[PDB]
């Protein structure tokens, strides 16, 4: 239904330009879906930035602007700033009802990279008398906040059973995020070796953790 | 100035209904559209409704999946626009926003909570994260504290009764099976732990439960 997408993520550095884009399901966007922009940083702040295409709300920096590139709608920050990360959505009108896209996730770099610090914990004692265990693998201050985890057990690629929290900003900026891998108590007696890997900018950290001690 | 004000969102069992309220106050707002829009952490944002403020003229638009469902709606007199949700499923939870649009979004509301779930009052199972033998060799240890199977939001976890405060790391709240969990860790100098003792007290103001567990190796 009139589904509209944009880039998940981009990074951009201070006093460069990006351009996120935003393409309708239907066909080429034009200046007939009134495409809207809107900024939405931590707390649920909401700010218009564009609306008609290319319509500057008053107060938003003359550094923003809308636009049209071929088949989609397009904004163009021109010399980013820190204060741009956030997450921009684009909205098209559709004759009868608006749509948002997913949403870009912009990163402007305010500081310099950090590596994520990763800690595996193993199921508690109390936990498994529920007959369930639940392995932790904590993260934190990495940047950007972007980290990929996947887990092993007995040296095997685990499928289900996983879940990973989206990162949150800490009060330095750099990220911290968590990792369940749930197994029943049964499946924890069952193996000996489990492992997190947290890849963050094309770098793998490990914790594993072996039974067999 | 321009403000809006939300109101009447909480808690409510799947089929069941809720009315929102969207209080503004400024200007004459003739010529403004209010939208309602919705977010969850699953689909951020998506548009649900919207009106025409024109006393003399009223059209609205729904989003397709609301159609039959929500009813959007406006008195004058008291300056509102209302969103009425009946038959609510899982899927239209989220913190529901008033917009003042015109041309683009140009006033927001502060957002109401509107959560549609079946589970009860659950409190917290909280269990120790402890290193393994393999993180004992480390200048720092990080312990830990799961909190797990509890509803609703939030908890609140606290080290040593606030008197640890640096090293702290609270991580966001997963959902599993209409119950939550999430976790939180300390990192101090391997000198103080566990020759001093380390203990997490977290909080479920919603079930009045405090729980506190020390961290002992394993």
């Amino acid at each position: 239904q009139a589904v509209v997408t944009q880039e998940s993520a981009l990074t951009t550095s201070p006093g460069e330009t990006v351009t996120l884009t935003c393409r309708s399901s239907t066909g080429a966007v034009t200046t007939s879906n009134y495409a809207n922009w809107v900024q939405e940083k931590p707390d649920h702040l909401f700010t218009g930035l564009i609306g008609g295409t290319n319509n500057r709300a008053p107060g938003v920096p003359a550094r923003f602007s809308g636009s049209l590139i071929g088949d989609k709608a397009a904004l163009t920050i021109t010399g980013a700033q820190t204060d741009d990360e956030a997450i921009y959505f684009c909205a098209l009108w559709y004759s009868n009802h608006l749509v948002f896209g997913g949403g870009t996730k912009l990163t402007v770099l305010g500081q310099p990279k950090s590596s994520p610090s990763v800690t595996l914990f193993p199921p508690s004692s109390e936990e498994l008398e529920t007959n369930k265990a639940t392995l932790v693998c904590t993260i934190t201050d990495f940047y950007p906040g972007v980290v990929t985890v996947d887990w092993k057990v007995d040296g095997t690629p685990v499928t289900q059973g996983m879940e990973t929290t989206q990162p949150s900003k800490q009060s330095n900026n750099k990220y911290m995020a968590s990792s369940y891998l749930t197994l029943t108590a049964r499946a924890w007696e069952r193996h000996s070796s489990y492992s997190c890997q947290v890849t963050h900018e094309g770098h793998t950290v490990e914790k594993s953790l072996s039974r067999a001690d | 100035e321009v403000k809006l004000e939300e109101s009447g969102g909480g808690l409510v069992q799947p089929g069941g209904s809720m009315k929102l309220s969207c209080v503004a106050s400024g200007f004459s707002f003739t010529n403004y559209w209010m939208n309602w829009v919705r977010q969850s952490p699953e689909k951020g944002l998506e548009w649900v409704a919207e009106i025409s403020l024109k006393s003399s003229n009223y059209v609205t638009y729904y989003a397709e999946s609301v159609k039959g469902r929500f009813t959007i709606s406006s008195d004058k007199s008291k300056r509102s626009v209302y969103l009425q949700m009946n038959n609510l499923r899982a899927e239209d939870t989220g913190i529901y926003f008033c917009s003042l649009w015109q041309t683009w979004f140009a006033y927001w509301g502060q957002g109401t909570l509107v959560t549609v779930s079946s589970a009860k009052t659950t409190p917290p199972s909280v269990y120790p994260l402890a290193p393994g033998s393999a993180a004992q060799t480390n200048s720092m240890v990080t312990l830990g504290c799961l909190v797990k199977g509890y509803f609703p939001e939030p908890v609140t976890v606290t080290w040593n009764s606030g008197s640890l405060s640096s090293g702290v790391h609270t991580f966001p709240a997963v959902l599993q099976s209409d119950l939550y969990t999430l976790s939180s860790s300390v990192t101090v100098p391997s000198s103080t732990w566990p020759s001093e003792t380390v203990t997490c007290n977290v909080a479920h103001p919603a079930s009045s439960t405090k729980v506190d567990k020390k961290i002992v190796p394993r």
